[PDB]
């Protein structure tokens, strides 16, 4: 009886910033899907292709969880043929994506009276990313046609900004946890069952 | 390129730096006016300074973008509001010239004392000494010397630093394209919107006068049984066909009639409904005050109160020791926070406030969704106009009776009904001649038609022709009793009292039809009214995205003012007065005087 380590993915310390996502591969393990209660208030439980009820009867080869940090207002695009700054610059899921996204409130544990910074996202880039791409990239997006020389220089921008989150933010401006649940089957094995 | 495309990305990234930026401001400003103190003070200046700070960056990174080259509406609007500053573009000299007048004014109106000649030992402020006199004593001369000391004091101090006021705002104004000051303070109206939508600042004038030449009507009634029943207390004082002296009125400059009401009640007989005895015997407090009020505004169909409003609001005065002034507000934080800063009590009145400032935050929610240099209303006068008709929807007996603070068996008389309407016409209707008298005033004379030696001399006759309000003393050009008001002295301009007032209506009569209201305009609720819900958010979500014109019509079907409304929300007691006064002269000469 494996349990697989879904505790370190949801009671994480800390997650990722959204351009940077974080992804937990998950095989060889018994999957238990009932330990999640509701851990906040407004939570958000979608699924694609696969119906939750009955989720821990069936079984895959490799489950991976991506998991990140975003406003409130952005967990919309965590969809499928969803358009935005997350969706397009962020972290996009396919149009037949098959697998549930997981987001909950995180204020208590991610808003700062002083402002927490610490929580990023990528608001420029050149074009939209292709679904589960992860875009890590620093350079100076050049909005104008003068090349932006790596820095100081007009029509130029860092391609990442900063989530602010502050307590007394209203629910749409609140931090919300994601996990996204990816379930993956080219039959065969299918080492990941759960009862 | 399409420099549109590169000013979409510069509101990109500014959306963002000042989103957030105007949130500390407002976060400092909060921690100060809920907890005075001398180290909240700075904070809320230095954060105020690191705002006010990169604002003006902006404006110059913005400044980069010909407003000439660009098609959406919505990307002009917003870098066309990153302009638009003011006297930088004054001399340093005269730059620090007018802010030591501004400042002096300000300091002198609100220091300015004023000595009972029979007493010299009594010696008053305007508040809360003054004021007293002019709210509620009825002796002619006990009246006379706080209305000539307060104007010969502080109005004549005023006489000669106004002079170089109106010069050196003019050549600011100047400096700005605009005409004179005047004609830069009707920038407030100006829109170059789509189509007919467009709005000249030369067409508020006409708009203006237009408009109050239909209120003359119903002006001059309401101005003829006040006199008529002034006679009956000042009969010594008092010309039944000469205009009413200006010591007389109610308050120290006659802005609102409010106060005359005891003296000019119709039947005094039949007291106002206050529904305050009924809240204490039901035991209400703050939270159910606010609690009635968010259930009026989902009852038309707007949104409940955020969590973070009953959590972070000021509702009631602390009893923590910490200091704060009681002043109603509404605030529009920012990042989802909307809070109301009431020290509430169980009260009428506050009832009623309630729901006005909540209807300014249903405003601020509705345009959140709207880029943030376009959050606000659709000129200076739509969120005035918009809290005011949520007062009168909440204190009619129709909203009493469904919220139980009336009996059901309730029965309202016609009388009492009069009452109310006379009561309000001495606010609403009464401020509209002097509002609109004064803004003419100071409009001609940014533009230059009154010389300095007739400001005195024009004032009286615009005074005694249009409002039908006589001096009691003969005043010189070495007075200022225009300064001797707060808005003058204090560099605000004040159309926006009379627009308003004429917004309101507009909105009130639109939103009872929609709600198929059957009776008079003042019995009209428009609670379960979801369809009038709709209509308001029409106008409420477009925030400043679109020119007020534009947002006019979206709920009143009109793209300009219009005063019908308001005569038809007075027009039972219209009938009222014109039978009151068919043995009394209605109008006045302008030739007596009290002192002739
Ligand atoms: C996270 O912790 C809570 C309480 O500590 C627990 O109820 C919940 O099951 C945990 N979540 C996971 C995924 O283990
Ligand atoms: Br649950
Ligand atoms: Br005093
Ligand atoms: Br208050
Ligand atoms: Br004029
Ligand atoms: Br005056
Ligand atoms: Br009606
Ligand atoms: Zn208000």
């Amino acid at each position: 009886t494996n349990l697989c380590p879904f505790d370190e993915v949801f009671n994480a310390t800390r997650f990722a910033s959204v351009y940077a996502w974080n992804r937990k591969r998950i095989s060889n393990c018994v999957a238990d899907y009932s330990v999640l209660y509701n851990l906040a208030p407004f939570f958000t439980f979608k699924c694609y292709g696969v119906s939750p009820t009955k989720l821990n009867d069936l079984c895959f080869t490799n489950v991976y969880a991506d998991s990140f940090v975003i406003r409130g207002d952005e967990v919309r695009q965590i969809a499928p043929g969803q358009t935005g700054n997350i969706a397009d610059y962020n972290y996009k899921l396919p149009d037949d994506f098959t697998g549930c996204v997981i987001a909950w409130n995180s204020n208590k544990l991610d808003s700062k009276v002083s402002g927490n910074y610490n929580y990023l996202y990528r608001l420029f880039r050149k074009s939209n990313l292709k679904p589960f791409e992860r875009d890590i990239s620093t350079e100076i997006y050049q909005a104008g046609n003068k090349p932006c020389n790596g820095v100081a220089g007009f029509n130029c921008y860092f391609p990442l900004r900063s989530y602010s989150f502050r307590p007394t933010y209203g629910v749409g401006h609140q931090p919300y946890r994601v996990v996204v649940l990816s379930f993956e089957l080219l039959h065969a094995p299918a080492t990941v069952c759960g009862p | 390129s399409t420099t549109e495309d590169l000013a979409k990305t510069f509101l990109e990234k500014f959306n963002s730096e000042a989103e957030e930026l105007s949130h500390q401001s407002s976060l400092a400003s909060w921690s100060y006016n809920t907890n005075i103190t001398d180290e909240n003070v700075q904070k809320m200046n230095e954060a105020g300074a690191r705002w006010s700070a990169f604002y003006e960056e902006q404006c110059k990174l913005a400044k980069t973008y010909p407003l000439e080259e660009i098609q959406n509406l919505t990307v002009k609007r917003q870098l066309q509001a990153l302009q638009q500053s003011g006297s930088s573009v004054l001399s340093a000299d005269k730059s620090k010239r007018l802010n030591e007048i501004l400042n002096t004014m300000s300091t002198i109106y609100s220091t300015g004392k004023v000595c009972n000649p029979s007493n010299p030992q009594e010696c008053l402020l305007l508040e809360p000494g003054l004021d007293a006199i002019m709210e509620n004593s009825k002796d002619y001369n006990q009246r006379l010397w706080a209305w000539e000391g307060w104007r010969s004091e502080v109005g004549k101090q005023l006489r000669p630093l106004y002079e170089e006021y109106v010069v050196l705002k003019n050549e600011m104004a100047r400096a700005n394209n605009y005409e004179d000051y005047g004609d830069y303070w009707r920038g407030d109206y100006e829109a170059e919107g789509p189509s007919g939508y467009d709005y000249s600042r030369d067409q508020l004038i006409e708009d203006v006068e237009r408009t109050f030449a239909e209120i003359k009507p119903l002006y001059e009634h309401l101005h003829a049984y006040v006199r008529a029943k002034l006679m009956d207390t000042y009969p010594s004082h008092i010309n039944p066909t000469g205009c009413l002296p200006a010591h007389l009125l109610g308050d120290m400059w006659g802005r609102f009639w409010t106060n005359l009401y005891s003296l000019t009640v119709p039947f005094g007989q039949k007291p106002n409904i206050d529904v305050t005895d009924a809240m204490v015997d039901q035991s209400w407090d703050a939270k159910r005050i606010f609690e009635e009020a968010e259930k009026f505004f989902v009852s038309v169909g707007l949104p409940n109160m955020t969590q973070g409003f009953w959590e972070n609001s000021m509702l009631t005065e602390p009893g923590d020791g910490r200091k704060v002034v009681c002043h109603p507000t509404a605030w529009d934080l920012g990042k989802g926070d909307f809070r109301i800063k009431m020290c509430t009590k169980v009260t009428m009145d506050d009832f009623l406030t309630a729901h006005h400032e909540m209807g300014h935050i249903q405003y601020d929610m509705a345009y959140a969704v709207q880029p943030y240099l376009l959050r606000n209303g659709a000129n200076e006068g739509f969120h005035e106009a918009v809290g005011e008709i949520m007062s009168l929807s909440a204190a009619t007996p129709n909203h009493l009776k469904a919220i139980g603070l009336l009996p059901p068996d309730f029965y309202e008389d016609s009388e009492t009904e009069i009452n109310f309407l006379l009561k309000q016409a001495l606010t609403i209707v009464g401020t509209l001649p002097f509002t609109y008298m004064l803004e003419k005033w100071r409009w001609m004379v940014f533009k230059g038609e009154i010389p300095k030696e007739e400001w005195m001399k024009k004032w009286w006759e615009m005074k005694r022709e249009i409002v039908g309000v006589v001096e009691p003393v003969p005043h010189d050009e070495t007075y200022c009793d225009p300064a001797a008001l707060f808005h003058v002295a204090n560099d605000y301009s004040f159309i926006r009292y009379y627009t308003r007032t004429i917004y309101q209506f507009q909105f009130q009569e639109a939103l009872c039809q929609t709600a198929k209201h059957e009776g008079p305009l003042h019995k009209c609720d428009i609670s379960n009214s979801t369809e009038a819900g709709q209509k308001l958010l029409q106008m409420l979500s477009l925030g400043k995205s679109e020119p007020w014109t534009l947002a006019l019509e979206r709920i009143v079907g009109v793209k300009n003012m219009d005063v019908r409304p308001l005569l038809n929300y007075f027009e039972p007691l219209f009938t009222w007065l014109k039978d009151q006064n068919k043995n009394s002269f209605v109008g006045w000469s302008t030739n007596w005087s009290p002192y002739a």
